[PDB]
């Protein structure tokens, strides 16, 4: 009947096994692949230029990586000088390439929602507000990594850490990363997408304002059910106010039959939604929305508000060509349909608009105004895949340490183990940028 | 470097609350500036090692009469 010491082995034998592997594979990785994109993009598109600063400032933390393989399984021998060296590359690489990935965000927001005129805006930020908003705060942000980062001696090994005078300073460093790596950016990155997908919204409410109509009074459908909006049906019911009521449910307000334009948009985004979901459910049709643009798909939107789910599935002829991107092709082969002399001013509307992929078939302005916006919401939405595992480990390892959760040994070095092997998972972002090109 | 520095060293979150023997004792050395919880680790001649209170009498009496571990 003895009290022990918490042995801290049980975490040096764990890293000698699964870190080696993790540590070189990244490394490759991240060496071949940001290799190639400094010689392909710097030498011989305008997000592009935000890659060529991402792939530049990943690549610094590449040629970093062997000396994290070694501290994590033997010992520091690489002495004081290359302690900052490595601390100081670390702090830039975790502040520059969270906030270049913000500034994909906000030229994303200059092309879609101000794209009238916005050549201007986007170059002035990619050209000189980089420099200024992104590499000058991360190297002013270097200076505690000069001052506190050197060698000790602990117990069996030397170890190269940030060493502060007093918890205070602990304290406010680890609070100062929370907000300058991690909320800031997300909110920036978060307050752009909410807004572009209530300009892309918005754009499919305008675009059948046109072709359907708005109307901000119940009236009676074409079969004699009550509707109200961009032919949003309330009930089946012959009842007035059975609709009446129904409408007021789902404004919240007593209306008399009397909504607004922006009530009129609400319903609208609700049946989008409805329309949307049913569509990605179609065996013919999923296949279909997934390789159309965002311009294609309110197009493709506007025809099941049109003719239903049932009926653009009858297209079946039309919708293969529609993946295979012949868009001249497809075009010539659905002007011949009878839906055509069904309604022509509409459908010729929607038409041009799946064969050029422009919302300029309704707008009266500029021409093949077209931006991409798949590869940016992969690249921000994986890169936060790698960081996730790990700020879950730190998360749990502050209850032990703000004393709210005390338990053993065990699960003190549970928690070490997980963050030990999720942080160098976490540095996969650094190969992250070369794999999306593929 | 980041994780390497989280939990480097041996730390009590318990003492001993029985005293030990001098006879079994073979050394002693206190715990890091970086555990929460502050002591000593007696070293037996036996191997294994067992924490300790340094406000403890009993405690002090041992780290008198033995070394600190080479």
């Amino acid at each position: 009947s003895m009290k022990e010491p918490c042995f801290r082995e049980e975490n040096a034998n764990f890293n000698k096994i699964f870190l080696p592997t993790i540590y070189s594979i990244i490394f490759l990785t991240g060496i071949v692949g940001n290799g190639l994109v400094i010689l392909v993009m710097g030498y011989q598109s305008m997000t592009d230029k935000y890659r060529l600063h991402l792939s530049v400032a990943d690549l610094l933390f590449v040629i970093t990586l062997p000396f994290w393989a070694v501290d994590a399984v033997a010992n520091w021998y690489f002495g004081n000088f290359l302690c900052k060296a490595v601390h100081v590359i670390y702090t830039v690489n975790l502040y520059s390439s969270v906030w270049i990935l913000a500034f994909i965000s906000l030229d994303r927001y200059l092309a879609i929602v101000h794209a009238t005129n916005s050549q201007r805006p986007r170059k002035l930020l990619a050209e000189k507000v980089v420099y200024v908003g992104v590499w000058i705060p991360a190297l002013l942000l270097t200076i505690p990594d000069f001052i506190f980062a050197n060698v000790s001696e602990a117990d069996d090994r030397y170890i190269c850490c940030r060493f502060y005078p007093n918890d205070l300073w602990v304290v406010v460093f680890q609070f100062q990363h929370i907000m300058v790596g991690l909320i800031l950016p997300g909110i920036v990155i978060l307050s752009c997408y909410c807004i572009i997908i209530s300009k892309l919204s918005h754009n499919i409410f305008e675009m059948l304002r046109i072709d359907e109509g708005l109307r901000l009074k119940i009236y009676k459908d074409t079969e004699g059910y009550y509707t109200i909006g961009i032919g949003h049906l309330l009930t089946k019911s012959p009842s007035l106010n059975a609709a009446k009521s129904e409408l007021d449910k789902a404004i919240g307000r007593n209306t008399n039959g009397v909504i607004t334009k922006d009530e009129a948009e609400k319903l609208f985004n609700q049946d989008v939604d409805a329309a949307v979901r049913g569509i990605l459910r179609n065996a013919k049709l999923k296949p279909v929305y997934d390789s159309l643009d965002a311009v294609r798909r309110a197009a493709l939107i506007n025809m099941v508000f049109q003719m239903g789910e049932t009926g653009v599935a009858g297209f079946t002829n039309s919708l293969r060509m529609l993946q295979q991107k012949r868009w001249d092709e497809a075009a010539v082969n659905l002007a011949k349909s009878r839906w055509y002399n069904q309604t022509p001013n509409r459908a010729k509307r929607v038409i041009t608009t799946f064969r050029t992929g422009t919302w300029d078939a309704y707008s009266g302005s500029g021409h093949q105004k077209r931006k991409a916006l798949k590869p940016t919401v992969i690249l921000i939405l994986a890169f936060f895949a790698c960081w996730l595992p790990y700020y879950i480990g730190i998360s749990i390892d502050s209850f032990i340490l703000l004393e709210i959760i005390k338990q053993g040994c065990e699960f003190e070095n549970t928690v070490h183990k997980w963050i030990s092997i999720t942080e160098a998972l976490a540095f996969f972002h650094c190969c992250l940028n070369p794999i999306l090109y593929a | 470097l980041g994780a390497s520095c989280h939990r480097p060293d041996k730390c009590c979150l318990g003492y001993q609350k029985r005293p030990l023997p001098q006879v079994l004792l073979s050394s002693w050395y206190p715990t890091s500036q970086l555990c929460s919880k502050p002591g000593v680790i007696f070293l037996t001649k036996r191997g294994r090692q067992v924490c300790a209170d340094k406000s403890k009498d009993w405690v002090k009496k041992l780290m008198q009469q033995l070394p600190v571990t080479a």
